[PDB]
């Protein structure tokens, strides 16, 4: 099995069918081959209703794949906003690092969500984080030209 | 007679083909038709203008000239011009897609369309002559039809006419006219694969004929008519002693034997002189000795350099008009006499004069005021390789990381000729350095 | 060289594409009907680089308009100009691309590229002396940039002589509909450095700053871009369609253009900037006119020129005006502007001027520049691309169109190339 069918069925984003896998007693904190929870795929693309399933039936927050992204991370990456606050409000680390150095508000940073980048700041994202070659999430602002990311930034 | 056929290569070479051949039936005294009321030779003839026009039977004189382009929007003009019945139609060649300022196109790839078209066109005209003495070719060093498939056009005529001469007027880029980016490239491509190839080659300077545009003819941005006059006023000049009687330069052999002493400096520097706007048609009349003096001051040049800083090898002075030879013998005492002009020690250090007392013509509709003497100096100084190092210079500032070399290779050239092409030139250089 | 053969893919490529024409026909005098009405002999001289010219006065658009869906069919017909395409230049397939970049070249849009390339050759037989080719499209899509660069290299292998020119906007987070742009992006970008010629970046980063901050636009729409686009595409192809009396075609723009095969994408700059309807630029002067042109805020891609340097630069300025205070401008720009010019190529300025000015306006000036400050989107593109890329998002949807994937990690290294070589010519010195 039931593992893999929860892992498919949290990226197809197949709502009853995450209702009836968890109540065959499926796991919940299954991984694939790279370490990724039906948390992570459900974050990923998108389905809301699947994070909050999740959540409440014991999916860690913040586990790590083999690259160390946690669920925020792909959230912040895609620019799912109400993922993000719902992860967030469930405990998720706003400063965790991946083996790039990327937090969090790196990602939400690179791919211009601004909105999420707002939101991180008001939990506590570390603005002095660095990713593996020294830059911070105000660093890219600066190099990209993002003039309205930089105006966020400095709030 | 000793016929002279004209090719005119490009839209530069077209262009001013165009005035040369406006001002040559006025000086003449040629209608536009062809007509020719005062010379009453019914057909043939054989006065010394019949060296550039041939005669039909019906009275009418047609230029010894082909027009030859690659695109046909400058030569349809010509077509439909004032002089749309002079030329023969069948000497007005066009292609359909130029050069796009590309040696490689002009000389290999869209050059090789057409070009034996032009060579049984000029055999046409080779053929209507009793003594062909060569060629006179007009072209554009920066373009890529006048610079690649004048070179290829050269090479092809010394093989099909071995023992006959070939003239250049080859135009110079300046980067207030217009010019390409790869004009520099264009410029020495066409110097190296033509240079055995060509007699004696007259360089007109764009920079020069802009410069006297403003400074003499009181014109803000002078349009490529205003240059084209200006430079078929020298032209006329040059080519004065083989349409009409005369002593110096009576045929294109001569030209090698005054003003060329080696093949390979075969570049002579032209001044010409007085230029004097029309809007100042109530001027005094300049002595012989002013406008023999003003032949040897810069801003009356055709190349810009510094003959001061170099030496002579050789120089005639060809005047027009009013001039009487006692006045030029007087005049050129003086330029012996208190002005340093120095001449290589293996050259006689005398000056070839000839006249032509005909008073010099202006085209109505030009910005030249009437003169009663005009002098045409052809000097052949060692100042001139500063002209090839202005170009050698902007030529190794690109190809030093090989700007622009992928549009040659990409069309029918290997890279190889463009470190042949600037050796060649280096030894040019080496060449001027060597003689004085 | 005379006849352009114009073709549009994709929904942006139709959309700023059909504004182009309906641009260019202004200006020529050209009606939705196809019938002449305009009051100049000048609009007719070069119009067969555009247009056809059919029974009595009736001059067609050589466009080929294509897409995978037939959504944007109808809008394009219904739109003010719509009727005076040609109705068999129309090759519409039915199952959309869904923004991925593989199905538009690989799955959908190969089964409908051989539709397309019989109405190119077609086009291509009525003309007299064909010169190349222009396309209009997006990068971030999968119409316009999978099929659109699959076109590309069909015809840059059935007429390999002629010059490829396209029209790439870039995409942009500011106006963004998937966080797959960058993927589709970066796949077309790999195809554009080996089969392209000439391409104007039109950054959708820098039309949205441009009506966001110096438009004042509080919320920018599609119709507020493409008022920026076609005032850009009309000053680009200017030359081209009005005489002048300098020589003007698509190689010899290239030629002067490009020094080096890779480095052939273009920054377009236009003065004055103006919003849809607002009578607001009055009195604007040739030393405003060379100002704005070169400022980086009047630039279609969101790239600061000085931090980088010039290496070619073409100037269009239109519209009634002293030609000498024109020269003495650009002279002044090529002077205290010294160092954002590479000395190794002499002369590398281009001023043109062109007295029929765009609609609305009295004077304008058009920018085309080569650059290596145009890293900086290639850098921008790169970053989110392998931002994506590390975490292997939504990789899935173009692995499973027989995709593999190192034709991800050869787009990623072969643009990061790309920005090694302007940041290799920003850096060398004459010496
Ligand atoms: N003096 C003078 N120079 C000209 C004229 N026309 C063009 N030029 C110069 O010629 C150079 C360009 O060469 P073109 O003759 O125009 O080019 P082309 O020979 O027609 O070959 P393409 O590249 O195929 O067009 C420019 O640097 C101009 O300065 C003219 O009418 N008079
Ligand atoms: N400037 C401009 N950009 C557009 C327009 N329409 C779509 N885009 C951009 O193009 C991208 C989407 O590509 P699209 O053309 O819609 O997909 P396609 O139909 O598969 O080619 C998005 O990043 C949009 O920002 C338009 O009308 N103007
Ligand atoms: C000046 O505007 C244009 C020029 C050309 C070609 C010639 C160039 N000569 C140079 C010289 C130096 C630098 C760049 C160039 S482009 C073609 C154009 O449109 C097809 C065009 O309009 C944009
Ligand atoms: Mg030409």
């Amino acid at each position: 099995d039931l593992g893999k069918k929860l892992l498919e069925a949290a990226r197809a984003g197949q709502d009853d069918e995450v209702r009836i896998l968890m109540a065959n007693g499926a796991d919940v904190n299954a991984t694939d081959a790279s370490g990724l929870t039906p948390l992570h795929l459900a974050a990923t693309y998108g389905h809301l209703e699947i994070v909050e399933v999740l959540l409440k039936h014991g999916a860690d927050v913040n586990a790590i794949d083999i690259m160390g992204s946690t669920p925020l991370h792909l959230a912040a990456l895609i620019g799912h906003l109400e993922i993000v606050e719902v992860l967030l409000k469930h405990g998720a680390d706003v400063n965790a690092v991946d083996t790039w150095g990327d937090t969090p508000l790196h990602l939400a940073a690179i791919m211009g969500h601004l909105e999420i980048v707002e939101v991180l700041l008001k939990h506590g994202a570390d603005v002095n984080a660095q990713d593996k070659f020294g830059k911070t999430a105000f660093d890219i602002s600066i190099d990209n030209g993002n003039e309205d990311l930089a105006e966020i930034l400095q709030k | 007679m000793r016929e002279c056929i004209s090719i005119h290569v490009g839209q530069a070479g077209v262009q001013i083909g165009n005035a040369c051949w406006e001002l040559y039936c006025l000086e003449h005294g040629i209608q536009p038709d062809g007509q020719m009321p005062s010379d009453k030779t019914i057909g043939g003839g054989d006065d010394s203008f019949n060296t550039f026009f041939s005669e039909t039977g019906a009275g009418k004189h047609v230029p010894r000239a082909v027009f030859v382009d690659l695109e046909p929007t400058v030569i349809d003009e010509v077509r439909t011009g004032t002089y749309r019945q002079l030329f023969h139609p069948e000497q007005l060649i066009t292609g359909k897609e130029d050069a796009a300022n590309n040696y490689a196109r002009g000389h290999y790839t869209i050059g090789k369309e057409i070009i034996d078209l032009v060579l049984d066109r000029i055999r046409k005209l080779a053929d209507q002559c009793t003594g062909l003495q060569g060629f006179l070719v007009f072209h554009s060093f920066g373009g890529g039809t006048g610079s690649g498939f004048t070179s290829l056009l050269m090479e092809r005529l010394s093989v099909d006419y071995g023992k006959k001469s070939k003239l250049e007027f080859s135009i110079y880029p300046a980067p207030q006219v217009s010019t390409a980016v790869v004009e520099p490239y264009n410029s020495i491509l066409t110097t190296h694969t033509t240079l055995e190839h060509s007699d004696c080659a007259f360089m007109v300077d764009n920079e020069a004929i802009y410069d006297i545009c403003r400074r003499n003819l009181d014109i803000e941005r002078p349009t490529y008519t205003n240059l084209n006059r200006l430079i078929s006023q020298i032209v006329s000049s040059i080519t004065a002693s083989l349409r009409f009687d005369g002593a110096l330069n009576v045929d294109l052999t001569e030209f090698q034997t005054n003003l060329v002493p080696y093949p390979r400096i075969h570049f002579p520097l032209a001044t010409y002189a007085p230029v004097i706007s029309a809007e100042k048609a109530y001027h005094e009349q300049l002595s012989v000795a002013e406008i023999t003096n003003a032949c040897f001051e810069p801003a009356n040049q055709m190349v810009k350099c510094d003959p001061r800083h170099g030496k002579y090898m050789a120089c005639c002075l060809l005047y027009r008009g009013d001039v009487v030879p006692k006045d030029v013998n007087a005049a050129i005492a003086t330029i012996k006499t208190k002005r340093s002009i120095q001449f290589v020690d293996w050259c006689p250090t005398g000056f070839k004069v000839g006249i032509n007392y005909q008073p010099p013509t202006v085209v109505p509709g030009g910005d030249l005021a009437k003169v009663q003497r005009a002098v045409c100096m052809l000097s052949n100084t060692t100042a001139i390789a500063e002209a090839w190092a202005r170009l050698d210079h902007k030529f190794d500032l690109m190809y030093a990381k090989r700007a622009f070399v992928h549009w040659y290779v990409g069309e029918g050239m290997e890279e190889g000729e463009f470190s042949e092409a600037r050796e060649d030139m280096a030894a040019l250089e080496k060449d001027y350095e060597e003689v004085g | 060289m005379r006849e352009i053969v114009h073709i549009q893919a994709g929904q942006c490529g139709n959309q700023i594409g059909a504004k182009f024409w309906e641009v260019i026909s202004d200006e020529h005098g050209i009606d939705p009907t196809g019938s002449y009405h305009g009051d100049s002999d000048l609009q007719l001289e070069r119009i067969n680089v555009y247009y056809n010219e059919a029974t009595g006065n009736k001059y067609v658009p050589r466009a080929i308009l294509v897409d995978l869906e037939p959504g944007t069919m109808d809008s394009v017909r219904s739109g003010p100009f719509g009727q005076i395409f040609r109705p068999d230049n129309f090759v519409f397939g039915q199952s959309g691309a869904g923004n991925n970049w593989a199905k538009g070249h690989y799955t959908e849009g190969a089964e409908l590229v051989d539709s397309v390339l019989d109405v190119v050759r077609k086009e291509s037989e009525s003309c007299d002396c064909l010169q190349g080719f222009q396309l209009t499209h997006s990068l971030g899509g999968g119409t316009g940039s999978g099929m659109g660069t699959l076109l590309i290299s069909k015809i840059r292998e059935e007429y390999p002589d002629r010059i490829m020119n396209t029209f790439s906007v870039m995409p942009s987070p500011k106006v963004s509909d998937t966080v797959v742009e960058p993927y589709n992006a970066t796949l077309s970008v790999h195809q554009l450095v080996e089969n392209t010629d000439e391409t104007y970046c039109i950054d959708n980063e820098a039309l949205y700053d441009i009506c966001f901050r110096t438009l004042k636009l509080t919320t920018p729409t599609y119709g507020d871009l493409n008022h920026l686009v076609s005032a850009t595409m009309s000053g680009v192809t200017t030359c081209l369609r009005f005489p002048g009396q300098l020589n003007a075609d698509l190689r010899k723009l290239a030629v002067n253009m490009v020094p080096f095969p890779r480095l052939h994408f273009f920054m377009p700059g236009f003065a004055p900037l103006t919003s849809r309807g607002s009578q607001q630029y009055r009195a604007l002067t040739v030393p405003e006119l060379t100002q704005q042109m070169f400022d980086s805020k009047n630039m279609m891609a969101a790239c600061d020129p000085r931090h980088g340097r010039y290496l070619t630069v073409a100037a269009i300025f239109r519209g009634r005006m002293s030609m000498k205070e024109v020269d003495e401008q650009m002279l002044n720009v090529q002077n205290k502007n010294s160092s954002y010019f590479v000395e190794w190529i002499p002369n590398n300025v281009k001023t043109a001027v062109c007295d029929i000015p765009p609609r609305g306006l009295k004077m304008s000036a058009t920018f085309i520049g080569n650059s290596t400050a145009i890293q900086e989107l290639f850098k921008r593109i790169s970053e989110q691309f392998t931002a994506m890329f590390r975490r292997k998002a939504f990789l899935h949807w173009y692995t499973g169109e027989g995709m593999d994937e190192m034709e991800f990690t050869e787009a990623e290294s072969n643009m990061n190339d790309l920005v090694s070589e302007y940041q290799q010519y920003q850096d060398a010195t004459a010496d």
